[PDB]
């Protein structure tokens, strides 16, 4: 029952299990600021560099990250008419200018891999993905993304999206940030336990900002947990997610994709573009298992099987 | 016999926890190479198939022998070397590199006689282990470490 | 070497009052499990179903209890319906289908007592159903229009229920 | 909750019937057992026939004949693998039920009767079986049945209880086994116990001594496999010469080799010479002479 | 809810009789420890014997006497497979019933009293089957009559506790034997427990000591093996020598083997003689010697 | 419902008494046993005796006393079988009413707090037990000594795999009656009598104040017995000399006769032997005593 | 969830555990250790002055004690003074550092570790100078929660230390005792150890200085294959047997104490 498990229980969990710790997660975004500090400089030194600004694009910098965080995620915007416009082309030519930005590092510590480019540290640091944006001076620095599912190029601003979500941290202080973390974090458990869930990190970050502008309430983690639970169920992701903080709601109009979350920047950027029919079940079957378990913990008779019940949302890891 | 009865406490990778002591520890920096490399062709050994295809399109037999190979590593030595820090530790460092995530599966065989009880913990550790590595199915999803 | 051994077994226990709250709090979930996709029953109604059946559990007299939606005499999806029997395999609650077209039905639960409560003495009745939250108007049986889908089974010490679940036809 | 007969005695076979009829005679060699076996078997069912024959040959020895009948009905089939035990056990009611004029009813010993762990379980289980063995009997007590527990796995069941590898439990086990032998001779019921062992020494002595008949099996000789791969090779087109050298070379090659089994001759050297023919060549003998040197006997225990 | 008496107790043996009277005569070289069970089952319905014994001996000595009485009354049998353990066991209290002008009843304990697995069972059902043992005792306190509980397989109900693999169960029930015994000897209750076993060696060491005597029986010596066979091959037509071939075949033939028990004899040898003539023949002494030949003894234990 | 108190309880003795004294005079060889045990029930039972010894010979140290004092109220007899653990333990009771001039009730245990196997009722049996013992200490003045007469079967050792939840259970509940009356200033001890000493739990082994270990008998503790016992039989000094070589070690590694072998065993069989025609011969004394083989012992 | 209900509280330094510091025999080697151990932990710095005043060259040798989990394990018999040694240790350790030291000891279930631990978090980030937090006595998410809260305190820069007191190193948890930064051993009574111990007990028994010197003796390791007295043999069966022999005729006596020893046999190791 709720004396069992409660609020407090979810979150505690959140800070020994799935939090980041916040001085791991400080010395994580050093070892980003350095490179842009260098890349700032260098550029100073030469006017003509393409690398004109790297920021900061990922969970780390959106304070969602997880303590299972890969890598720390930054995007450098290229500019000037020299970057080739194939993938794998597009991605040597970055690292050749991220190498000339950073001569300390040797040559093979920047690596290209398939949809970015890495820059790996030699001692006992995080290694930083580096997505390739096409800049053309556009403001508040939309430009064309690399898409790190499959490479195709997404017009986008970045720093407006984390305007966004800023603005979500803002309307609740700690809560909607440790609610898509606990999100997170049971996807990324969903993942590897049901075939065909697929669940993108920025996704789930747009589907609760939807719900907290909807007035749920977000001071009970476990109430806020089975609102997203139950509107996964409910809507079976055939309802559309627009936002109108830069575009009003008309200028959408019609898409055939089968699941419609908007982009916040660019109106024809659908984010959910990529997920199936097939997706859509899985996600709806573990959203529909974690809704049954968080309600039969409360009412669930002895604390042992309380326990076990929310196991089923966070795995081995909850104890209570 | 349970999965908690079973196999002690579940690892899972990545984790910031590992990553750090794997980097602290010392003297086994050939091994690590080794271990990362030869748990990662094991666990994913996709990459192979688009690089087989390119170069030896011909060859279906080739490509199976190695998508076949029993992936068994073994860390035999000196106790307290550090090779138990090392096998606990190797898998956040094979996630990393693999870019999928890994859970890890501990057992400890020496921590009853009873007749039977080797061959309960063996198949069962082996049955739990199949049975999160099929769910992980298709490049993979993930992978398992079986300790 | 190596070694057998051999094991003692207690003595079967007398089904309980724990045993009944063990059945009922997986009912209590599936009614609010069914309320958050179709607004009922109400959260303070669950407490009142899960404590009456924690009473007819524990008393014996029970034999099958349905909750859901009805038109007119029939029940409609979503219908669960939990029945008594001797037998074990103990399941978690859940398994709802949501979705379903309310329409015009309303929430209703319909009991059947058991043959125990039947031979019972009408005073015996009134100390075993001492703790009681309410009294139960009777005699207004529903009907099913849809097939019947048994899905789950929770098991106590000595008992179990059957559940099946209405399912609307296609 | 008393256990069922299902659970604690397998199947029961029925005599007389045309199966075990045509099974016991087919056995080679067996036949001083047989007679051994059916006037034990017969004296238990009528015991005015050896009443009869004390008078007319030795009327003096009235104490004689009492032990004959007080025995526990007891015996033990034991030897080689592949020797007969089973199935000499299995079909010899038969021909004690067409001499005496009567039905026997054979209960076969589950190896359920050993449980599953229960403190006692193992003692409870082996005593009920005997009590199922001596209600049978008990109500055929001339004889109007007979009843046959037969234990065919009788090494599991009965273990010397010296042995250090064993539970307390194996050891009540073997007790209960005694006991239970012991209460079907203090009744006058006509109850046979027949039990089948690979290795006569693994049996406990207090088992052994309660044997009123220990008959030991072996490997045929050379005019039992003559006579067995002559009954089973005719009509394969093999001459006198050649079925005299596959008896020969299905013989011991050597005072350390043990030489054929009768198993071994009927159920591996013949279908393996029909194999290599079949399904595209008649029996030939130079295939049955090679099939033969290929194959080897099995080994045998050491004890 | 008390366990039945049938539950616990097998078959009743009521004395004196006419059966256990002729088989307890048929015992070959058993005659001492007839003699000291007599002794000591006489002094327990009749303690005023060796009192009386006293007076004419040693009168200035009763503590003496009085440690004969006061000890507990557990005989232990123990001995070969087939030597009359068992058949003395259950025959001697007719000789006893005779000579003290009593009625004796005697009450085998059933391997049922281990019990189904439910834990205190075997405790329980052992308590149970002594707390029958001494109201039925009581009754009978000179005691107008005598209780014997006789307990067949004592290495299945009393073990060693030292030993691993039994249960906590197991240990808690030999215990409950313990304190059965010396319940029934604080008393002055005219019963006494007599329990036979094959491997004395397995008993537990506190079940050894409390035992008022420990009779040891073995397989038939060259004379026991003479009078044993000349009485029953009477009226088989087998003269002196052919006998005498028969007592030397059924003695050691190895000298560490065993040699043939009495049950071998009894059980064993002569009924195959018998049955190799029937029916067709009488018995032979070729056909007497060949069946001896052949057959071994049944094997003991190391 | 509280089980009755002969449920648990069996037959409760009473101290002073004409039949304890003499059986403890019986006992040989126990000198030091008795005195030690003998000492440390009155402490425990009543502990101003200490302080006034102190006064008389070292009043300073009250550290020293408070050692003795603050010990649990648990003694453990052990040692091998027929050595007088059982008999003395039932009889030291008089030895302390009679010193302390205080009437002592005994009280044994007996196995029915194993039960008849539903679950919490070992625990519940065990607890009783001790509940009623405390009763009776906390009115009293008075003395009531715990008695187990077979702690082997009662508190084994939890560590051990082969016992129910119920079993290691009982234990637990025997722990918390050992805390439970040595927190309380209760004229209360706890005696206990084990074959095996090992089969005790180690927390029961730790809580004991004292171990005493009950032995096989030496030369001279032989002599003195067989000379009291086969007094009046008519056998002389050289006689009795053979006895006590007969009934030691034969060999090394042979034990030699327990105390219960010689009493109850070896001179019944003496006895017996001449009964009833002849006398007590000693031809036939030293012909039983060859024959005879001590009770074994455990590995 | 109270301060007052949690724990006693001794600030460092105080007069008191100086004393008791100085009190404490045979375990000078050990209050080294366990003082420098504990210094490193709550004060990174001091060592790093150290360095470089002696060895400012070499970083290798001081990197590897740089970075070590707070948590320090004190393991022995009971009453083999353990205890007394960490109530008093930060006192110590305070002298070392010159800085100031709160100690919070703990009772002897997860609820009721996490304060103890959060309330030391709490306070210890806010001193920036240390911390001592003793769980003086010592289901599975109470494991969890203390694992947990040793990992706050070592991710953070923080000055602050747990000392764990337990009877026996068999079953500690592996994940305990990886992160445990030192793991100490308290061995049974030494010579040191078991005269004091005797000393003070045999106070006023007429004993003089020269019987004492041969009970130490006696109880002692003998052959390297024998073990020796351990504190409890001493307390709880030596000095009281001393006692119930002359009890009640009689005073203790030289040769009444030597024939107990002589007697008494110490308990074996495991
Ligand atoms: N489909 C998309 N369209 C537009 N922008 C995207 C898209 N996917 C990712 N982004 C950008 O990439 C950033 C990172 O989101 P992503 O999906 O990589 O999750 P994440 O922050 O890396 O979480 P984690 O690192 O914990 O997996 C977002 O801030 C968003 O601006
Ligand atoms: N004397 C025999 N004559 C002919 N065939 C025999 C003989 N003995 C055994 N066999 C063959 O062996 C087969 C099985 O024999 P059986 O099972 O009796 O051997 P067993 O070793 O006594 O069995 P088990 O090993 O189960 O006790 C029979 O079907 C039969 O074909
Ligand atoms: N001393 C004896 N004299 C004559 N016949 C004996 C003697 N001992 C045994 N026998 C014969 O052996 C048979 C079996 O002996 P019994 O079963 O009574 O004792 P036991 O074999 O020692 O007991 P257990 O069944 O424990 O081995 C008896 O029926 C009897 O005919
Ligand atoms: N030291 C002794 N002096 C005189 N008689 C003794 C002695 N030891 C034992 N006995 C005699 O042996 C008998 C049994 O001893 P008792 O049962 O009291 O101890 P125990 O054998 O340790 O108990 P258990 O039954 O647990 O083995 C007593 O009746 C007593 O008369
Ligand atoms: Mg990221």
């Amino acid at each position: 029952s709720t004396e069992h498990v409660d609020h407090k229980t979810i979150a505690r969990f959140a800070e020994d299990k799935v939090n980041l710790p916040k001085v791991k997660a400080d010395d994580f975004r050093e070892q980003a600021k350095r490179l842009q500090n260098k890349l700032e400089g260098y550029l100073s030194d030469h006017p003509d560099f393409s690398l004109k600004r790297m920021i900061p694009s990922g969970s780390l910098a959106k304070g969602t990250a997880l303590r299972s965080l890969n890598d720390i995620d930054v995007a450098v915007y290229i500019s000037g008419s020299d970057a080739p416009q194939d993938l794998r082309g597009l991605l040597d030519y970055l690292a050749d200018r991220l190498r000339k930005a950073f001569p300390n590092f040797s040559p093979d510590q920047v690596k290209p891999q398939t949809y970015s480019v890495t820059v790996s540290f030699r001692g006992s640091g995080l290694d930083v993905d580096i997505v390739p944006v096409l800049y053309s001076g556009l403001p508040d620095w939309r430009g064309h993304l690399i898409s790190q599912e499959d490479g195709s190029f997404l017009e986008t601003s970045i720093p407006l999206h984390l305007d966004f979500i800023k603005a979500r941290k803002r309307a609740a202080p700690k809560h909607f940030a440790q609610v898509v973390r606990l999100a997170k974090y049971w996807a990324r458990l969903m993942k590897q336990e049901r075939p065909n869930f697929r669940f993108k990190s920025f996704m789930i970050e747009l589907i609760l900002a939807k719900l907290l502008d909807n007035g749920v309430d977000f001071s009970n983690y476990p109430e806020a947990l089975q609102a997203f639970f139950s509107y996964l169920v409910s809507t079976e992701l055939r309802e559309r997610i627009v936002f109108e903080d830069n575009y009003p709601a008309s200028k959408i109009g019609t898409l055939s994709d089968l699941v419609q979350i908007i982009d916040p920047v660019n109106p024809v950027n659908n984010v959910a573009r990529l997920y199936t029919q097939s997706n859509v079940d899985a996600i709806i079957d573990a959203a529909m298992d974690a809704g049954d378990a968080i309600d039969a913990a409360f009412y669930a008779p002895t604390k042992q099987l309380t326990v076990t019940y929310w196991q089923k949302v966070f795995g081995s890891s909850f104890q209570g | 016999p349970s999965l908690d009865e079973l196999f002690e406490r579940r690892i899972n990778f990545p984790d910031f926890e590992p990553q750090e002591r794997l980097a602290r520890l010392v003297g086994l920096d050939e091994h690590k190479d080794r271990l990362s490399k030869i748990l990662g062709l094991l666990v994913n050994p996709y990459g192979i198939q688009e690089w087989a295809k390119k170069y030896h399109p011909d060859a279906r037999a080739a490509v199976d022998t190695v998508l076949r190979r029993p992936p068994l590593v073994v860390l035999a030595g000196d106790v307290g070397s550090g090779k138990t820090e090392l096998a606990e530790t190797i898998g956040d460092a094979v996630a990393r590199q693999e870019d999928i995530d890994i859970t890890l599966y501990p057992l400890s065989l020496a921590t009853q006689g009873r007749v039977g009880e080797m061959t309960q913990l063996v198949s069962a550790a082996f049955d739990y282990t199949i049975e999160a590595a099929d769910k992980l199915k298709n490049k993979a999803r993930g992978a398992v470490l079986l300790l | 070497n190596a070694s057998s051994y051999s094991y003692t077994v207690a003595e079967t226990q007398t089904f309980s009052v724990t045993h009944a709250r063990h059945m009922a709090a997986k009912v209590a979930t599936d009614l609010r499990r069914m309320q958050r996709f179709y607004g009922y029953p109400s959260d303070a109604d669950i407490e009142a179903y899960e404590e009456e059946l924690v009473v007819f559990l524990k008393a014996g007299y029970l034999g099958e209890v349905s909750y859901g939606f009805q038109k007119n005499n029939n029940w409609i999806e979503p219908t669960l319906r939990y029945t008594a029997g001797d037998l074990g395999t103990d399941d978690d609650p859940g398994k709802i289908r949501p979705g379903k077209d309310v329409s015009g039905a309303s929430f209703y639960s319909f009991m059947t007592y058991s043959s125990k409560y039947l031979n019972a003495t009408q005073s015996e009745k009134d100390t075993a159903l001492k703790d009681l939250p309410f009294k139960r108007v009777g005699a207004q049986s529903p009907g099913i229009n849809g097939y019947l889908e048994n899905d789950k089974t929770y098991s106590a010490g000595g008992r179990s229920l059957t559940r099946t679940s209405v399912r609307n036809f296609v | 909750v008393k256990p069922s007969l299902d659970e604690l005695f397998e199947r029961r076979i029925n005599f007389p019937d045309f199966e075990p009829q045509e099974r016991l005679a087919r056995l080679v060699g067996l036949d001083e057992h047989k007679d051994r076996l059916s006037k034990i078997l017969g004296l238990l069912v009528n015991p005015y026939g050896i009443q009869e024959w004390a008078k007319k040959y030795h009327p003096d020895a009235r104490a004689a004949v009492d032990t004959v009948l007080r025995r526990p009905p007891l015996v033990v089939l034991a030897g080689d693998v592949g020797s007969g035990k089973t199935e000499l056990a299995e079909t010899i009611g038969d021909a004690v039920a067409r001499q005496e004029d009567i039905d026997i009813t054979l209960y076969p010993l589950s190896l359920a009767t050993r449980g599953q762990g229960r403190v006692g379980e193992m003692t409870q289980l082996v005593s009920a079986a005997f009590d199922y063995t001596i209600e049978a009997a008990d109500k055929l007590k001339k004889a109007r049945g007979a009843v046959l527990l037969l234990i065919d796995q009788a090494d599991a069941l009965a273990q010397s209880r010296e042995n250090a590898q064993m539970h307390h439990e194996d050891r009540a086990g073997v007790n209960a086994f005694i006991r239970g032998i012991d209460r079907i001779a203090n009744q006058k019921l006509p109850a046979a116990v027949l039990m089948c062992t690979n290795r006569l020494k693994a049996l406990d002595p207090a088992v052994q001594r309660r044997a009123a008949e220990i008959l030991t099996f072996s490997r045929p000789n050379d005019e039992q496999r003559h006579y067995l791969l002559h009954s089973k090779l005719t009509g394969l087109g093999l001459n006198s010469t050649a079925v005299e050298e596959l008896v020969r070379l299905t013989g011991p090659r050597d005072p350390n080799s043990p030489g054929f089994t009768f198993s071994d001759i009927t159920q591996r050297l013949i279908p393996s010479i029909i194999l290599a023919a079949y399904p595209y060549n008649a029996v030939s003998v130079h295939s049955a002479l090679q099939v033969v040197n290929k194959m080897t006997p099995t080994p045998a225990f050491i004890d």
